[PDB]
């Protein structure tokens, strides 16, 4: 209930945020105006004169005979081609860029969506749980819900339990004491548990682990199934 | 010519970018803002003045290190991140 | 490597210096200068957010215990030290000897400027300082590293919670399908295999082999880029004089309208195939900075399964060192 | 020692190639008999 409650507080909020005046929407708002911006430069381009008496062909053409209108013409078709090998060297170049964006999408979409990644900060910041995609103009919204733990405290820790002259090591968990008594618990979240055979290893004897503690460990066999 | 910025705006800042004039400098570490080289963010503050400062990289921490001593958590918390691409 | 060094260009004195028929001429032309400058600009806006994504990381400031005993392990050869103006690693201050022989010239100022760089400067080839500071970026990494000793991934993953040095590293000995025994029982010659291996580190890098050459080859490539423009300058182009003033006195305007056309022509060429070539240079210059970034957080902020990335064998640990243009990762 | 808890038992010994007859030692009923 109260995992349901957050998330659907957290995807409201989502809302919110997005509905809120600083769009995020940086990245593909700069591939746009990039192009706008060269478009337009492009465009401009033809008014300039590259040396010639005018910028006009028909101009030229009726105020100029061929002998060196042959040239002014010429000039300005090199100066015109100069204008769009740059302008098509700028757009592969960019090519390139969107190329290699599109991949990492695609990548993250596969590792993301299609399962669970447990790769560190890639499908969003903490413990990666699944992930929504969002379809966006000339691009795509990632929705990564992750594992963000809280409200930690401290309890005394041992690597190791001696009961009779051997040690005894955690299965899959920690020793942890506030005190008094030793619990084993897990280590992404605080559920402290009775000592056992069941729950520990024996390993050896406990004179060679550094920091081991001297604590008894319980048998749930014979005490009770003792007929 | 006409191009002077008064006779003397505000105290002229020599940095490692260059000559800073219109602004005056703080010994407050704030976060940034319109940045200027070798690590100084310009920012409008207060009346209200341009002021330039030196970056701070993030609040200070010291984890209690100590021999036995570990932390569990308790608490947990849902996260949900928009990411554009 | 991460970032490669930014640079102006004055396109209206580059054309020509000291000739205001040539402004006129070039007016003319229309306009290849904001093109050019918006790509430089746009260059080194992309070179300072290498950096900080690279580096600004972390939003909390930590700082190692006073106490430097953990585990036993050495950690003295990579922290940083009060003793000296810089708290740099002595590592660091190693890399920053090796790469410091090739430089943007740690002056700026002009006042020693009356002799390379002013040569080029006076060309109208200037150099932007760097946002961030070799201080701030030896902040990042030191408050990196005391995070990771301190916590291990905790702090990567959100609050950092202190946990003993041994222990931490017998759960990373688990996460590689080795029990927490081996290592609880083999402890202090691990801690001396490690010892050893950080101290032959030292003598590895301050040998005279050096394997930096990868940071090397951006700063040369830069500087070639710049002599090769420089030296474009004196071409004759077809033309009679590359002096303005002789090409002028020494001429009619009729002619000489088309003679600096010419020259005008030759310069832009130059300039925009050197401006395509920082272009395709910040392409991978980008790239390297992405595939780092990538790495540093996959190996530093935590354990790595993946075959060859944090280093060769079973990934234990990956230290970062702030380099000149680059940074250092050591895979344990 | 190849005890009853180091192993877990799945089907018979006529499906496997290579399975080798040997004896699996049984932590509970020689000692705790009482
Ligand atoms: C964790 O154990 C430590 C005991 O060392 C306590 O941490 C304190 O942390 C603050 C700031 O982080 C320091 O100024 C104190 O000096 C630390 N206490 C001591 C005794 O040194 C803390 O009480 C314990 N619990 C939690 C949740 O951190
Ligand atoms: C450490 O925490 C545990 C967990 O609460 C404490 O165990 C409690 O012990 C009292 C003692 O009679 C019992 O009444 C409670 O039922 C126990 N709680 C649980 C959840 O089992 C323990 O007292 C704490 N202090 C230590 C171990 O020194
Ligand atoms: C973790 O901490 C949060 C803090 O918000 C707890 O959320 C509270 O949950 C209860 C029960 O659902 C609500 O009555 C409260 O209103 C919530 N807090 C707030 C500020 O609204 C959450 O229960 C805690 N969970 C655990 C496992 O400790
Ligand atoms: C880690 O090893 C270095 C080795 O350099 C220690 O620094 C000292 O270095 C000098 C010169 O190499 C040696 O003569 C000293 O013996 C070294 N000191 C010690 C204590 O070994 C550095 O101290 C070591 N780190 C720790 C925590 O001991
Ligand atoms: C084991 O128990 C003995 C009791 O005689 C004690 O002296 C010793 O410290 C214990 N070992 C530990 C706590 O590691
Ligand atoms: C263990 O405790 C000693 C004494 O307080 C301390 O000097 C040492 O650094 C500790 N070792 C750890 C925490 O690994
Ligand atoms: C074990 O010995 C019995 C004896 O009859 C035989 O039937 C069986 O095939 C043997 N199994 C193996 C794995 O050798």
């Amino acid at each position: 209930k109260l995992i349901a409650n957050q998330f659907n507080s957290a995807i409201g909020k989502i809302q919110d945020s997005l509905s809120s005046t600083p769009s995020a929407l940086g990245k593909l708002q700069d591939v746009v105006n990039h192009n706008a911006q060269a478009l337009n430069t492009l465009v401009k381009q033809l008014s300039s004169k590259f040396g010639a008496i005018s910028s006009v062909l028909n101009d030229i053409f009726s105020r100029l005979d061929p002998p060196e209108a042959e040239v002014q013409i010429d000039r300005l078709i090199t100066g015109r081609l100069q204008s769009l090998q740059t302008y098509v060297t700028q757009q592969l170049i960019r090519a390139a860029e969107i190329r290699a964006s599109a991949n990492l999408a695609a990548t993250k979409m596969s590792e993301c969506v299609l399962g669970q990644s447990k790769r560190v900060d890639f499908c969003g910041k903490g413990y990666h749980l699944m992930s929504f995609p969002q379809s966006a103009p000339h691009g795509v919204v990632f929705l990564h819900v992750t594992y963000v733990p809280a409200q930690e405290k401290n309890f005394t820790t041992a690597p190791a339990i001696c009961h009779d002259g051997k040690a005894h090591f955690p299965r899959e968990g920690v020793f942890v004491s506030n005190g008094t008594h030793w619990f084993v618990t897990q280590r992404n979240f605080y559920e402290p548990q009775i000592i056992t055979t069941d729950n520990t290893f024996v390993s050896g004897n406990c004179d060679v682990v550094i920091g081991i503690v001297n604590n008894t460990v319980y048998d749930p066999l014979q005490p009770e199934l003792d007929s | 010519p006409t191009w002077r910025v008064y006779s003397t705006g505000s105290n002229v800042f020599q940095t490692r970018a260059g000559c800073l004039i219109g602004a005056e400098y703080v010994n407050n570490s704030y976060e940034c803002d319109i940045p200027i080289g070798a690590g100084i963010c310009a920012s409008y503050q207060t009346s209200q003045s341009i002021i330039a400062y030196t970056m701070s990289l993030g609040a200070e921490n010291s984890v209690a290190y100590s021999n036995n001593s570990i932390a569990i958590p308790t608490n947990f918390t849902i996260s949900v991140t928009t990411e554009i691409l | 490597p991460v970032s490669m060094t930014k640079t102006s260009v004055d396109c209206t004195m580059y054309i020509c210096g000291d000739s205001t028929e040539c402004s006129n001429l070039l007016l003319q032309y229309g306009s290849f200068c904001t093109q050019l400058k918006r790509a430089l600009t746009g260059i080194a806006v992309e070179q300072d957010k290498n950096t900080q994504e690279v580096f600004a990381q972390v939003k909390q400031i930590y700082k190692t215990p006073p106490i430097k005993y953990f585990g036993g392990f050495n950690f003295s050869q990579i922290l940083p030290d009060p003793s000296k103006p810089s708290k740099r690693s002595p590592i660091e201050d190693l890399l920053f000897n090796k790469v410091t022989l090739a430089d943007a010239g740690f002056i700026k100022q002009y006042g020693d400027c009356l002799d390379l760089i002013c040569a080029q400067k006076f060309k109208g080839l200037t150099v932007l300082p760097p946002l961030l500071t070799d201080e701030m970026i030896a902040q990042y990494t030191s408050a990196l590293l005391a995070g990771t000793i301190t916590s291990g991934w905790t702090f990567g993953a959100g609050p950092a919670l202190q946990i003993p040095f041994p222990m931490q590293m017998a759960y990373r000995f688990n996460g590689i399908g080795v029990t927490q025994n081996v290592l609880y029982e083999n402890q202090k010659l691990i801690a001396n295999q490690f010892n050893s291996a950080i101290g032959k580190i030292q003598d590895s890098l301050s040998s005279t082999p050096s394997a930096l050459g990868k940071l090397q080859d951006v700063v040369n490539h830069n500087a070639q880029a710049l002599n090769t423009l420089v030296k474009q300058l004196s071409s004759k182009f077809g033309a009679i004089s590359s002096v303005l003033n002789d090409i002028f006195s020494r001429l009619d305007p009729p002619e000489a309208e088309v003679q600096i056309d010419r020259l005008i022509t030759g310069r832009l060429q130059s300039l925009q195939t050197y401006v395509t070539q920082q272009l395709i240079r910040a392409a991978e210059i980008r790239a390297s900075a992405n595939l780092a970034a990538t790495k540093m957080s996959e190996c530093v902020l935590g354990q790595s399964k993946r075959v060859d990335f944090c280093g060769k064998g079973y990934h234990l640990m990956s230290f970062p060192q702030s380099a000149p243009h680059g940074v250092v990762f050591l895979h344990v």
